[PDB]
Order: structure tokens, then C-alpha cells, then sequence
């Protein structure tokens, strides 16, 4: 949920920025992000995930 | 063209698997396609469509006209026209079935020498001392399916009857 | 960020093992009562929207496959999983139609346990006997 609020706050971010926040291995961060976010490998923002309700998603995460 | 389609389905049953039969039926559904139309129509890829196209090219089953769409938007258009040619398919099937029958219609060997002899060689290889066919150099003894081919030929006979019905 | 809510709700539908009302989802998933949660269920094929009130369930087969092939008469390919979703547990019916050699099935060139089913438009010794060597004059002699 926190990472998603970052995604509305940042259209581009990194597994490093996410691992720094979540203190979890980038491999785990890369799995879930594949679901919400998509990767852009070209341009200035290359190697960074971009997105495609947030409160409903957070409550769904709390339920699961 | 129902009889020709039935002959093509019989050829698909005899020659190759079901995917090729389905591709031929898909071409039969739609009048004309150009080089990309099977790919839009099918879930197979173009490279694999290419192995199948090479397999069709190996035989006379179908025909290709190679045409460009002239209008000068970029590189124009490579359109290929795949239209079945009935005479070539009829000729190839007849040659194959007759050749198959000839193969179905179509002896002495020595165990140690691994040589091979025939009837004329039988007159030569006969010895008066013993009763036997003896090898030439090694003087070794000489030693030496159709019904099963006939049953498989029963399958060939229905195809021949279908060809006769298509002819008349 | 509406993509995640559907999965946490659906996997919850798998965990609960029973359908959940939209209000029961919206209360349990703590969301404002909305059409989008239902609309994601109406959109998602892994969840069934029930015309009676709210209900959301997780998500004749040979005849359905034959009718699909007949409608497919213009279409030269179909997806295996989509046909199974249209007629739950249709993979077996697809394989049976294959063995019958009518709606025939195509064995997976990717994982040899899987099989694709396809829509029907409707031995090498044997094959070489049926092919052999493959000209115009013998055809004319044949004609």
C-alpha cells in the first residue's frame, strides 16, 4: 500500500528506491511490481516502473 | 468443389498430421489470402508457418502467384496468392499410389560372408557332393509381409475409388 | 491503482471458498460502495457476476465446443484456455473430440503434457507410399 502511494507520488521509481523503503530484497519487490507496475527500459527514466482506488487496494492488502 | 475438398481431406488424412489439414480447411473457408492472412487467421507463428509452407512447397498440393500491390505507400505491398491447382495434385497422388502399389508388389545370403545371391547364382552355387547352395569365396551355407501390405492397400483402395469418383 | 483490489478480493474468494456479496466484499475489503468493484468482477473472467442481487463466484461441453467450431468457421485458430473457461472442464472434451479426429486436438509443442484444442472447419512407409517421388508428361499419361 505504501509503495502504491509512492507510485501516484512518483510516475517513475526504482527497485532500489523501493528496497530502500521496504527493506526487502529487490527480487520480492520485482514480483509484486510486475502486477501493479510496468517497466520502461528506454529513455531518461529507463529501468524504472510506471503505473497504469488506492484506498481500496490498501484495504484489500490488509484483508489478505 | 466439394469432391476436390473431400479428396484434399483424404490426402490430409493420408499424408500429414491434423494441423496441416486444418490449415488447408482454413484456406478453403476464405477465398484468397496474402502471405499474412493465415497468421491473422491462425494462432501459429510466421516462422512455423514457414516450415509448413516449405512442406507444402515440397509437394504439388497447392499453387502460389507472387504479386506486388503497386500503390507507392512506402515499399508497396508483397501479396502472395495461394490458389490450389487441381491437376498437379491429381497427378502427384496418382504417381504416389501407383508407385506404392509397385513397391508393395516388389534369394540367398550367407551369414558369415554377408554376400547376396540370386536365381542365376543358384545354378552356379549348386554343388553335387552335398545338397545345398554354397557361397563362392567362403563356401558358407546360404539362407534367406505381402498380406499386411495388402490390408494397408485396402486403405489405398478407398482413396482410389474416391479418385475414380472425382474423375467421373 | 484499481488492478490490485480484484486479485486480493478473488484470492479471498478462493480462501473463503464461497461467493461473497459486493457489500460483504466492500465491508471486508473496506471500500466505499461502488460499481467499479462489481465492474471489475463483471470484467474479470476469474469471477462470476450473478444476476440475482449481488453474488460473486470464482471462475454439454462437447456440444458447446462443436458450436464454437461452427461459429469459428471463419476463424482458423482459437485459444485452449479460453475454450475451457467458456465450458468449464472443456480440456477433456477437446481432447476427446481430438481422438475422434473431428474437432481434432494438437499436442503441445511447448509442454508435452498439455494439448491445444483447435476448431474444425467442418506411417512414413504409408506416407512415402502415399508420396514417394514427385512430370507433366506422366501426368498427361495419367490424365
Amino acid at each position: 500500500d505504501y509503495l502504491f502511494k509512492l507510485f501516484d507520488e512518483y510516475d517513475y521509481w526504482s527497485l532500489k528506491g523501493l528496497k530502500e523503503r521496504t527493506r526487502q530484497p529487490e527480487a520480492h519487490l520485482k514480483e509484486c511490481l510486475d502486477k501493479v507496475a510496468t517497466l520502461v527500459k528506454k529513455g531518461p527514466y529507463a529501468f524504472k516502473y510506471t503505473l497504469r482506488k488506492e484506498e481500496e487496494r490498501k484495504a484489500t492488502l490488509g484483508e489478505l | 468443389d466439394d469432391i476436390v475438398k473431400n479428396l484434399l481431406k483424404f490426402v490430409v488424412r493420408g499424408f500429414y498430421g491434423g494441423s496441416f489439414v486444418l490449415v488447408l480447411d482454413a484456406i478453403l473457408f476464405h477465398s484468397v489470402l496474402a502471405e499474412d492472412d493465415l497468421k491473422q487467421l491462425l494462432s501459429i507463428n510466421k516462422t512455423e508457418l514457414g516450415p509448413l509452407i516449405a512442406r507444402l512447397r515440397s509437394d504439388r498440393l497447392i499453387s502460389i502467384h507472387k504479386q506486388r500491390e503497386y500503390p507507392p505507400n512506402s515499399k508497396s505491398v508483397e501479396r502472395v496468392y495461394y490458389y490450389v491447382k487441381y491437376p498437379h495434385a491429381i497427378d502427384a497422388i496418382k504417381w504416389k499410389v501407383h508407385q506404392v502399389v509397385q513397391r508393395l508388389k516388389d534369394g540367398y545370403m550367407c551369414p558369415i560372408c554377408l554376400t547376396k545371391y540370386t536365381q542365376l547364382e543358384a545354378v552356379q552355387l549348386l554343388n553335387f557332393d552335398r545338397t545345398e547352395f554354397l557361397c563362392s569365396l567362403c563356401d558358407e551355407p546360404l539362407v534367406e509381409k505381402q498380406d499386411k501390405l495388402n490390408r494397408l492397400m485396402d486403405q489405398i483402395q478407398p482413396i482410389i475409388d474416391s479418385l475414380k469418383k472425382i474423375d467421373d | 491503482h484499481d488492478s490490485s483490489k480484484l486479485l486480493w478480493a478473488t484470492e479471498y474468494i478462493q480462501k473463503k471458498g464461497k461467493p461473497v456479496l459486493v457489500n460483504e466484499l466492500l465491508d471486508y475489503l473496506s471500500m466505499k460502495k461502488d460499481d467499479k468493484v462489481i465492474e471489475l468482477l463483471k470484467k474479470l473472467d476469474r469471477i462470476e457476476f450473478d444476476p440475482k442481487k449481488g453474488t460473486f463466484k470464482y471462475l454439454h461441453s462437447p456440444s458447446e465446443l462443436l458450436k464454437l467450431l461452427r461459429s469459428q468457421v471463419t476463424f482458423k485458430g482459437i485459444s485452449c484456455k479460453d475454450l475451457k473457461d467458456g465450458w468449464p472442464q472443456c480440456d477433456e472434451t477437446i481432447n476427446q473430440l481430438e481422438e475422434d479426429s473431428k474437432i481434432l486436438v494438437l499436442r503441445t509443442k511447448k509442454d508435452k503434457t498439455p494439448r491445444y484444442v483447435w476448431y474444425n472447419s467442418g506411417d512414413e512407409e504409408f506416407v512415402k507410399m502415399w508420396e514417394n517421388v514427385q512430370a507433366e508428361l506422366p501426368r498427361k499419361l495419367q490424365d
